[PDB]
């Protein structure tokens, strides 16, 4: 959801602090808000995807470099006479951004320009230490401070990699606690609020 | 009290950008000035790497000069709240 710069407590789990954006869990839940927010348009109907039409859109902002609306409609099948809510359309409008997995192709272009990945294949790395990288470079920012939180959790060479090319700002609000029990909610076709009243 | 590299996400945080809300306008905005362009800086201190036209020996130089300069902003900001009696 809503990002900002500073460090906060969050608003679930007041102890917690905010997860980092550049993260793979808070990307995967702005993806999924984002996912269970999408309304189609059409003849003066309105109406949410299936679970079928988010389950194909799931994997593609991890595939691609960007998922935008264009290739959202083109992936769906929809016809013309369909559009989407939200979408301002008075521009190609929709070349737009629908989601983008920012963290996960920052860190897989580190690996493949370095030699340790190649091009159009999968990061293979936890969501667990994704999440670690996104965080100790969202709250550090020389190298003394981000070897310190990584050192002892992923590879030297992979960490060289990411200290060559590696940049990540802005903090969800919501903690990492949190989303960790909101996110597989979420992922099984739940929205925003029954997740956080289901849990709070 | 003191501002390093290594603790700068855990004071300038949004909590204690709130506590600048007892100090009066003409006191209170320039400190905020201070408190947000530091963690402009702190933030994107590493976005030299991003660029592929710098060595990463000179994105190196810049990394630490923009912490340094964020650092130094942050603890001004502080100091100059704590002289207003604001407690950190």
């Amino acid at each position: 959801d809503a990002v900002q710069k500073m460090l906060g407590h969050c608003t679930f789990e007041p102890a917690e602090p905010k997860a980092a954006k550049n993260t793979y869990t808070a990307e995967r839940f702005i993806w999924l808000t984002k996912l269970n927010n999408l309304r189609i348009l059409e003849q003066g109907s309105e109406r949410p995807l299936t679970d079928t039409e988010r389950a194909t859109l799931m994997d593609e902002p991890y595939r691609k470099s960007k998922l935008t609306y264009a290739q959202a409609r083109k992936l769906l099948g929809l016809e013309d006479t369909a559009f989407f809510k939200g979408l301002r359309y008075g521009k190609n409008a929709e070349a737009s951004t629908l989601m983008e997995m920012k963290a996960y192709h920052a860190i897989s272009r580190a690996l493949e320009k370095e030699g340790l990945k190649d091009k159009k294949s999968p990061l293979n790395l936890s969501p667990e230490l994704q999440d670690e990288i996104g965080t100790a470079f969202s709250l550090f920012k020389t190298d003394e401070d981000i070897t310190g939180r990584l050192k002892d959790r992923i590879q030297p060479e992979i960490l060289e990699a990411l200290l060559k090319h590696i940049s990540f700002d802005k903090f969800v609000q919501i903690s990492l606690k949190a989303l960790r029990r909101i996110v597989p909610l979420m992922e099984q076709g739940k929205r925003y609020d029954e997740a956080c009243a289901e849990i709070y | 009290m003191k501002i390093t590299s290594s603790n700068f996400a855990t004071i300038a945080t949004s909590e204690n950008f709130a506590k600048l809300s007892v100090l009066p306008k003409n006191h209170r905005e320039p400190i905020k000035g201070l408190f947000k362009s530091a963690v402009e800086q702190f933030s994107s201190a590493r976005d030299f790497f991003k660029n592929e036209n710098y060595s990463k020996e000179l994105a190196e130089k810049f990394n630490k000069e923009a912490v340094n300069e964020a650092v130094e902003k942050l603890q001004k900001a502080i100091d100059l709240a704590e002289k207003q009696g604001i407690q950190f």
